[PDB]
């Protein structure tokens, strides 16, 4: 695409989570949800083939009609209040259409079966646009309105997040479904404790995002989206097995990364307010995405898988790539553990 | 709303007694189980008619009713004949008796043992849990 | 939970004025110059008070007033005001444009006989002050005490003791 | 209509506040025929 | 600003709608800047009195607040009537 | 408007109802979306004018302004579905499962 | 209620000549009178087969400028308004990027019909 | 928690009353762990790039640790302020609400009868 | 009279459930149009005006675009209508049993809540300026132009970013 | 707002139309303005939680404006009531709620 149009459409992009972050009254709230939609469909489907199509169109008629949902609280609480903003004296089933709707635009569990599909026919650089920057105008609208959140509603999708993202993850040979039900297991723990402590749902979020935006430049760097594409990086970009190995462990919350740091504070406040059954299930759920990801460290920094003659080409080049971002958010999102304090409060 | 109602006959009366109304309870517990599943099943690995469709749910719900029942009756027998309600053991004799009517249900050795002890030491929990009251989905309270 | 006051039928009797919008309008800027004073204090009264019911006196000198004004019309430019206002009737939107050749026989009517003056365009549309010796209503909402507010607490910052108090890291 | 209805304050209102509170159409002629009733909804909307 | 008068005479030759069109749109954001009547626009609408001119309570401190409407203060439409 | 709100809502979740429980054509769920945003409109619409605040009528339009532009790329993406297997039918979109 | 009565009678004229049209006339129905017309010879198939849309972008198009006429219309209550500088600058803006909107496409060859 | 407390500035990094409070020290264990973090991070890039890890682009290495230094210090300063007003809050409601943090006179372990527990 | 607003607001109802069951998208945009004008006649009921009409023209552009891209995509050799399968037939009628019985009930149970069919047509217009002037839709759908003329910006933009989208969809 | 950015600038870009008792064009007030600007200057500064509980006179009194149900039910019931005396035969309107008034003015 040309220059104008994407500064057009990069524009909107940007522009649909800012308009509804800055937003006090809902339906410009909820335009920003429409700009964001509207505008990555393009960039979903750029490379016109019969798989981007079919995720572009996937991912439109999905978002579509968790809007109208979205819309119809909007609406309902108007009739009721004259308002446009939720209050503390909106119905109570006003409020559950709205989180349904929005953990259906998250990809949360039990309304995640779109996610998975939608990241596995897109490019790498639009998955990791979808996984993370697509994620702060649904859960800034949450964030807004966490002293109303039934917490049952909470905590059950929160939990099925944690297993299905679990489950799901572990029958996975594809980086790009790898990564979508990592997502969907850590926005359970973003949504788990929303309505005790929205800070903590903000850290989880951004440790995510740096932990997710290099580990998406890594794929990135040499196109490789199945787990015997990733093992030929001893033979590729042999530099880049120190970094991908610490993510994907700071991914799974080992300690000391800074990836222990959200999950670890999550339950300490959680336990807070006595939700001991909750914390435990999810911690022990939250080791299944460390075997996965130990399963994807044994396929590549810890041994070595056959590689093939043509990579000897590959060597003889010159990369460009990755850039200075990739080195910075590798040693914040897994060395930053000794500035714990600093981060929560 | 009453359907609550009836899921909290269930402790109004202390375990081991009033044995028959906690076996109809949590036999309408368990069916809704099935159905619940049923519906996710048929829906998301639909079937290839439509006999053969209800018929899973059937097969499930009565499955799930039949944990249910062996699950509240095996309960309640074990908490009167060794006269010790408030006592997680008789839970965990129940959620056992529910696991082995699992593995019975289909033909599976493997899933009576691990029915047996995972559902046992859940069904203990659950016990542990209300004498302690310990809370699924407490409220935020700081 | 309370019951709400309504004045008796006979509470809200008065002389009516029974006559037609066209005759209203086509007597409405002399009126509106003539009928001033009484009119604006019932005005200042409904939305000072937000009650139609504190103002059944000052609604019964409007009507006093717009009586009067129809009597010295009826005594003095019977026949001039008559041709004009059933001109006025017969438009559908009744406007003043079409008449503007029987409205300057009542007019002169009016100016010689009573020294009416009509009001110039824009006139009728200012905001005057009007003088009254009604008590200026202070909880016209019937509001409650506002509740209070949340203390504030008072001093200045020191540094957090002993630090971050985050488990094990001391500062 | 209602002197025989245990329970009833004729003229009671359901406002907390005592502050003038103006009548709707459906309070003002409930009372009345439905001619008037329709009139008030549609005698403007109607009126071609 | 020798090639620019081939160009127009080129495009007014063979595309006048366009020349057409891109004038007018020009000149309607130039005439409101330079007309001498601009400023009425909002003038005329501020003085159209749609809503009854609630009266003020006079204390005693409204020096130049009319008593009655045809006094010699207040806002005036001479302006409007020998506009 | 109890009586209407209720006719009005119902009237919504039928074209949920639509939208949630496909048949072949991906056109017909296209139409539903815009049950619900005619549903959506009516109701504001009324509200807004039952109320009568004037200063929210500018958000019933919006609606419509953004419900066309979901129409339209609706119906663009339907144009690219159509042009890869001939037509519309929803049971040909299911390459990614794999 | 007119307005309503107005209607009804236009809709019952309609409907009254659509009886008599059909109860009135000899009727001599045979397959060969009632099979679809194509020039004298029998159809290839029918008529209910996809028929390709050469103008589709414009159809779409046509959808974006319809509700970009939604927002001029209430421009005649607009210039009513004390901030005349504000109502003119949001409805020359809203002119110019519905203007600027349709150069891109139309330089994009998007008003051509596809080939 | 503190979002809607009285007096809070929207979007303001530091606040003027945080200027009351101690600053952090320059070579602060926190501040000099950024230094380190930054350091690290020119290392890891040129082992990215293929390039000498510690004699290549000193240049960028120094710029990668001033960056780190620079922002962990306005950082620091504000969690500083952050944590100084979370005492503040706290003990102002204790002052506020005497009866509901009543000081407590704990009996000595000569009237305390803790049970014994033989370990034989 | 009365029952003025509950029958259009009941026609409207049907006409999503007949597009609920989705036939043939040249009916389901049938009873969009039918749909889109008896709810612009409950708008205009209401007091309403130039929102009746909008939404009325704007689903009659709406369509016929629709129509065209059904013709050319959705579009099979025995297109589907209401009748044309009994087990549609059936949810179509039993849909509206369904209203008749819901009415019924919700109106029995509460009787002035929900539904008060007791009292249709007292409850239309609640309040009125009588002696208004200036009280058309239009003036406060024109707002946009002065007072929440972000309303405009963020409306505009949508509009104006579509262009480009569906260029960049459709191209080759 | 997440980003109070609109009350950082200080600009308003959607925070002037939020509620009925927000500013109407050529000044005309909503339905039940009265009630809700009491219901907000009630809860204004005392928090939300406190507000719940302390401004539940002002807020009940501003449902009932905005969706009359009690009033609904009242004048159900006193129809209802007429309705039953009427078809006994206990009770005959009044001219004036007939169809007969001497109209005013
Ligand atoms: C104007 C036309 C109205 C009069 C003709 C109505 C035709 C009709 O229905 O005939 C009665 C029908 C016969 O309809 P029909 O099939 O004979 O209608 C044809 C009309 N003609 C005779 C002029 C060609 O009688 C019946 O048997 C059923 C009643
Ligand atoms: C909150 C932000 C969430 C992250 C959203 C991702 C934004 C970046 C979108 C993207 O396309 O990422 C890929 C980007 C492209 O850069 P590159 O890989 O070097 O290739 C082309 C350059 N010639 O490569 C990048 O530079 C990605 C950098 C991500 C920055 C994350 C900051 C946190
Ligand atoms: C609350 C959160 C909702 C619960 C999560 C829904 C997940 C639904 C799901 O993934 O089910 C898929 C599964 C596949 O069905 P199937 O393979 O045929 O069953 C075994 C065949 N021998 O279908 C199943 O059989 C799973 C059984 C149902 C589990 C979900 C509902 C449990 C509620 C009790
Ligand atoms: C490579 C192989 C070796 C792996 C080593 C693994 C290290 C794991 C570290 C885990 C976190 C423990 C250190 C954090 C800490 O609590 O230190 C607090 C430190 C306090 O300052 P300090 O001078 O050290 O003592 C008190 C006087 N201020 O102040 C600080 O916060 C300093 C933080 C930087 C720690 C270095
Ligand atoms: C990893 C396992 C270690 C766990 C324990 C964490 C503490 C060890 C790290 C020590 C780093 C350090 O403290 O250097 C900063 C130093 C300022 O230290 P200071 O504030 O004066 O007193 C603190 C005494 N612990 O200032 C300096 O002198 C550092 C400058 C030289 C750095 C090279
Ligand atoms: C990426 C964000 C940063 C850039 C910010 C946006 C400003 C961009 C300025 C550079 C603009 C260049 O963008 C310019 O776009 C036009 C269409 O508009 C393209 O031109 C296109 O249309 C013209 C129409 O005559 C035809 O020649 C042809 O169809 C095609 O080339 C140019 O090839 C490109 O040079
Ligand atoms: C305020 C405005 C904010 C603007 C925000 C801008 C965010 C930055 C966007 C970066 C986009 C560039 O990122 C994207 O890079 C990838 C490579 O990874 C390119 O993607 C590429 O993928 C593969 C191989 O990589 C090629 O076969 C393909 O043809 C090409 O598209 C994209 O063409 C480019 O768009
Ligand atoms: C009081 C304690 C009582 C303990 C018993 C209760 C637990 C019973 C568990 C039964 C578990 C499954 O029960 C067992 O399933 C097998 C499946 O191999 C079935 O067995 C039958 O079919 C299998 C095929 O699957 C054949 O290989 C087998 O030879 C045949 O007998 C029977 O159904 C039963 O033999
Ligand atoms: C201190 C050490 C203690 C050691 C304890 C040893 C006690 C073992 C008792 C187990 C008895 C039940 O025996 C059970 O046999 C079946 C044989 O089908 C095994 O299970 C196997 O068959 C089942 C069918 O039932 C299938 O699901 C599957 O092929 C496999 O799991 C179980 O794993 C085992 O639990
Ligand atoms: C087969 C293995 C399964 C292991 C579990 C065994 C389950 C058997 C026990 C049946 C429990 C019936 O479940 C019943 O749910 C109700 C739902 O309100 C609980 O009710 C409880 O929580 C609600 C919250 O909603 C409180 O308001 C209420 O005061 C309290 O009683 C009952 O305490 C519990 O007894
Ligand atoms: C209950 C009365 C109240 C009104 C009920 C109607 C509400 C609106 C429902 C709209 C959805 C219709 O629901 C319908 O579900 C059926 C399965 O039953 C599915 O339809 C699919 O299977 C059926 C059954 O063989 C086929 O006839 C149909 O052609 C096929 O597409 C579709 O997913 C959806 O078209
Ligand atoms: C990105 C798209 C941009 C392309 C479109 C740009 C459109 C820009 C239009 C600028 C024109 C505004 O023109 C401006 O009009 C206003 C009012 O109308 C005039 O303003 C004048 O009249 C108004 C009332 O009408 C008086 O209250 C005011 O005091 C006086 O200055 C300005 O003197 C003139 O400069
Ligand atoms: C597309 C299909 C559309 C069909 C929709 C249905 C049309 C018919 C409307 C049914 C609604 C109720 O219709 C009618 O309402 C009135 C008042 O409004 C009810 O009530 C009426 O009778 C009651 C006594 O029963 C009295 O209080 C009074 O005379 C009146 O209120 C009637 O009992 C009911 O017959
Ligand atoms: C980076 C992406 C965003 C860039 C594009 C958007 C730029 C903003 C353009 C829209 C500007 C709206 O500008 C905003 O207008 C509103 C009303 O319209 C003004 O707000 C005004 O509203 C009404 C006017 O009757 C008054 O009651 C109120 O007190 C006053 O603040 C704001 O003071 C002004 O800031």
């Amino acid at each position: 695409m040309n220059p104008i149009t994407l500064a057009i459409i990069y524009f909107t992009i940007f522009l649909g989570p800012v308009i509804t972050m800055s937003s006090t009254n809902l339906m410009l709230m909820w335009v920003g949800l429409e700009f964001s939609l509207l505008a990555i469909i393009p960039m979903l489907i750029n490379k016109k083939n019969p798989r981007s199509t079919e995720a572009a169109t996937k991912y439109f008629v999905t978002q579509a009609t968790a809007s109208m949902i979205i819309l119809l609280a909007i609406v309902l609480n108007y009739k009721q209040l004259g308002t446009w903003m939720f209050q503390q004296q909106t119905n109570g089933l006003i409020l559950n259409m709205t989180l349904m709707a929005l953990s259906m635009k998250l990809g949360l569990a039990p309304f995640h079966f779109w996610l998975p599909e939608v990241t596995q026919g897109i490019p790498l650089h639009m998955g990791l646009i979808l996984l993370t920057w697509q994620k702060i105008a649904p859960l800034s609208i949450l964030i807004q309105i966490y002293p109303l959140l039934n917490s049952t509603i909470i905590l059950m999708l929160a939990i099925t997040s944690i297993f299905m993202g679990a489950w799901g993850g572990l029958n996975q040979t594809q980086m790009r479904k790898i990564m979508a039900y990592s997502s969907i297991a850590h926005m359970g723990w973003m949504l788990a404790i929303l309505p005790y402590n929205p800070s903590l749902t903000l850290l989880n979020l951004m440790i995510y995002i740096i932990l997710t935006a290099p580990m998406f430049m890594a794929l990135m760097l040499n196109n490789s989206m199945t787990i015997n594409s990733i093992s030929l990086l001893w033979n590729k970009t042999p530099a880049m097995l120190t970094m991908i190995s610490l993510m994907l462990l700071s991914l799974g919350g080992l300690p000391p990364l800074t990836g222990f740091l959200p999950k670890w504070i999550i339950i300490t406040e959680l336990m807070k307010n006595n939700c001991l059954i909750m914390a435990t299930l999810m911690a022990m759920m939250a080791l299944l995405n460390l075997f996965f990801y130990t399963r994807l460290i044994y396929s590549t920094s810890l041994t070595m898988f056959p590689t093939n003659n043509n990579s000897k080409m590959m060597t003889h080049q010159t990369k460009t790539k990755p850039n200075l971002m990739f080195s910075t958010l590798a040693i914040m999102s897994t060395m930053t553990l000794p500035l714990a304090p600093q981060l929560i409060t | 709303a009453m359907v609550k109602r009836f899921f909290e006959s269930y402790h109004e009366v202390p375990d081991g007694t009033q044995c028959h109304r906690k076996t109809y309870i949590t036999t309408a517990l368990g069916g809704i189980c099935g159905i619940i599943g049923s519906a996710y099943s048929v829906s998301l690995n639909p079937a290839d008619s439509t006999l053969e469709a209800v018929a899973r749910v059937g097969r499930y719900t009565f499955t799930a009713a039949a944990i249910g029942a062996m699950f509240g009756l095996t309960t309640c027998v074990s908490a009167q004949v060794r006269e010790k309600p408030d006592d997680p053991l008789n839970y965990f004799i129940g959620g056992c008796a529910g696991g082995l009517t699992l593995g019975a249900r289909t033909h599976s050795y493997g899933t009576a043992a691990m029915g047996c002890v995972y559902m046992g030491t859940a069904a203990a929990l659950f016990k542990i849990g209300k004498l302690e009251g310990w809370e699924l989905f407490p409220t935020p309270k700081v | 939970p309370g019951i709400v006051e309504l004045p008796t039928l006979e509470e809200l009797k008065v002389e009516e004025v029974k006559v037609s919008s066209a005759v209203l309008k086509a007597a409405a800027h002399h009126y509106g110059a003539q009928c001033d004073k009484t009119n604006k204090e019932f005005m200042l009264c409904r939305w000072e008070e937000k009650d139609p019911r504190r103002c059944l006196k000052e609604g019964k000198l409007v009507n006093g007033c717009a009586l009067n004004f129809f009597r010295q019309i009826k005594s003095h430019c019977a026949e001039p005001f008559t041709e004009y206002w059933t001109c006025l009737d017969y438009s559908n939107m009744q406007l003043f444009r079409h008449c503007r050749q029987q409205q300057a026989k009542f007019d002169q009517c009016v100016l010689d006989k009573l020294g009416w003056v009509r009001p110039d365009l824009g006139q009728l549309s200012k905001v005057t002050k009007v003088k009254t010796d009604r008590p200026l209503p202070e909880n016209p909402y019937h509001s409650r005490a506002r509740p209070e507010p949340n203390p504030v607490i008072e001093g200045d910052l020191k540094p957090a003791k002993h630090g971050t108090r985050f488990f094990f890291w001391t500062v | 209509i209602m002197k025989d209805v245990p329970n009833w304050k004729v003229g009671e209102s359901v406002f907390h506040t005592t502050r003038w509170v103006p009548p709707l159409i459906g309070e003002m002629y409930g009372l009345r025929t439905k001619e008037e009733m329709s009139n008030a909804n549609f005698g403007f909307t109607w009126y071609t | 600003a020798g090639r620019i008068s081939a160009f127009l005479k080129n495009a007014w030759a063979k595309e006048p709608v366009l020349v057409v069109s891109f004038s007018v749109w020009g000149l309607a954001i130039i005439m409101p800047m330079i007309s001498p009547y601009t400023k009425y626009a909002s003038m005329i609408n501020k003085a159209t009195p749609y809503n009854y001119p609630v009266p003020v309570r006079d204390d005693g401190n409204m020096p130049d607040v009319p008593s009655h409407p045809q006094d010699p203060l207040g806002p005036s439409l001479d302006w409007l009537k020998n506009l | 408007m109890p009586s209407t709100f209720f006719n009005l809502t119902m009237a919504f979740s039928l074209s949920l109802l639509g939208t949630l429980m496909f048949r072949s054509h991906l056109m017909s769920t296209l139409l539903c979306l815009e049950g619900m945003v005619l549903s959506l409109f009516i109701m504001t619409s009324v509200t807004s004018l039952n109320s009568n605040s004037m200063s929210s009528m500018p958000i019933p339009i919006t609606i419509l302004v953004f419900a066309a532009c979901e129409a339209a790329v609706g119906l663009a993406l339907l144009v690219k579905v159509s042009n890869t297997y001939g037509t519309d039918y929803v049971q040909n979109l299911n390459l990614l499962q794999c | 209620m007119n307005l309503y009565t107005v209607i009804f009678i236009n809709i019952l004229l309609s409907l009254t000549l659509i009886l008599v049209a059909f109860w009135l006339p000899q009727m001599n129905l045979y397959s060969e009178k009632a099979n679809p017309y194509e020039c004298g010879f029998d159809p290839t198939s029918s008529a209910r087969l996809p028929f390709s849309m050469k103008f589709f972008l414009v159809a779409i198009t046509f959808l974006l400028f319809d509700l970009e006429i939604a927002l001029l219309l209430p421009l005649p209550w607009a210039i009513q308004t004390i901030k005349t500088s504000t109502m003119m600058i949001m409805a020359f803006i809203l002119v110019t990027i519905l203007s600027l909107g349709l150069a891109y496409e139309w330089t994009q060859k998007g008003l051509e019909w596809t080939e | 928690m503190m979002n809607g407390r009285p007096g809070h500035e929207p979007l303001k990094f530091l606040p003027d009353e945080a200027r009351s409070l101690p600053p952090p020290k320059l070579n602060d264990p926190r501040l000099v762990y950024m230094g380190l973090l930054g350091y690290c991070t020119g290392l890891m890039d040129n082992m990215l790039r293929m390039r000498p890890v510690m004699r290549a682009g000193l240049h960028r290495q120094l710029l990668f640790v001033t960056s780190f230094v620079f922002a962990g210090y306005f950082y620091l300063k504000r969690q500083n302020y952050l944590y100084a007003v979370k005492d503040h809050d706290m003990f102002g409601y204790i002052k506020l609400h005497p009866e509901d943090f009543p000081e407590k006179e704990k009996k000595t372990y000569a009237e305390i009868l803790e049970p014994f527990h033989p370990v034989r | 009279m009365n029952n003025y607003i509950f029958v259009l607001s009941s026609l409207f109802l049907v006409g999503c459930l007949g597009l609920a069951l989705k036939p043939s998208p040249i009916y389901g945009g049938l009873g969009l149009i039918v749909s889109g004008f008896v709810g612009c006649l409950m708008v205009l009921g209401f007091g309403g005006s130039f929102l009746g009409l909008m939404v009325f023209l704007i689903y009659l552009g709406g369509m016929l675009v629709v129509f065209g891209y059904t013709t050319a995509m959705a579009t099979e050799e025995y297109p589907e209508t209401w009748g044309s399968n009994w087990l549609i037939l059936g949810f179509l009628v039993l849909g509206v049993i369904m209203e008749v019985f819901l009415i019924c009930v919700l109106n029995y149970y509460d009787e002035v809540g929900v539904i008060n069919l007791d009292g249709l047509g007292d409850w239309l217009m609640y309040e009125v300026d009588d002696v208004g002037v200036m009280l058309e839709g239009g003036i406060g759908v024109a707002a946009m132009y002065s007072c929440a003329t972000w309303m405009m910006v963020v409306a505009g933009w949508s509009l104006f970013a579509g262009i480009f989208i569906i260029i960049e969809i459709t191209r080759d | 707002p997440f980003l109070d950015i609109q009350k950082k600038l200080g600009i308003s870009l959607d925070r002037h139309f939020m509620f009925l008792s927000a500013e109407q064009p050529y000044k005309n007030a909503a339905r039940c303005h009265a009630f809700e600007k009491e219901w907000i200057e009630c809860a204004h500064g005392i928090g939300g939680t406190r507000a719940k509980k302390e401004c539940k006179i002002e807020f009940d009194d501003f449902e009932e404006c905005l969706l009359r149900y009690k009033t609904m039910r009242r004048m159900h019931d006193i129809k209802k009531q007429r309705e039953k005396l009427m078809k006994e035969g206990k009770y005959t309107p009044p001219p004036h709620h007939s169809g007969r008034e001497e109209p005013r003015p």
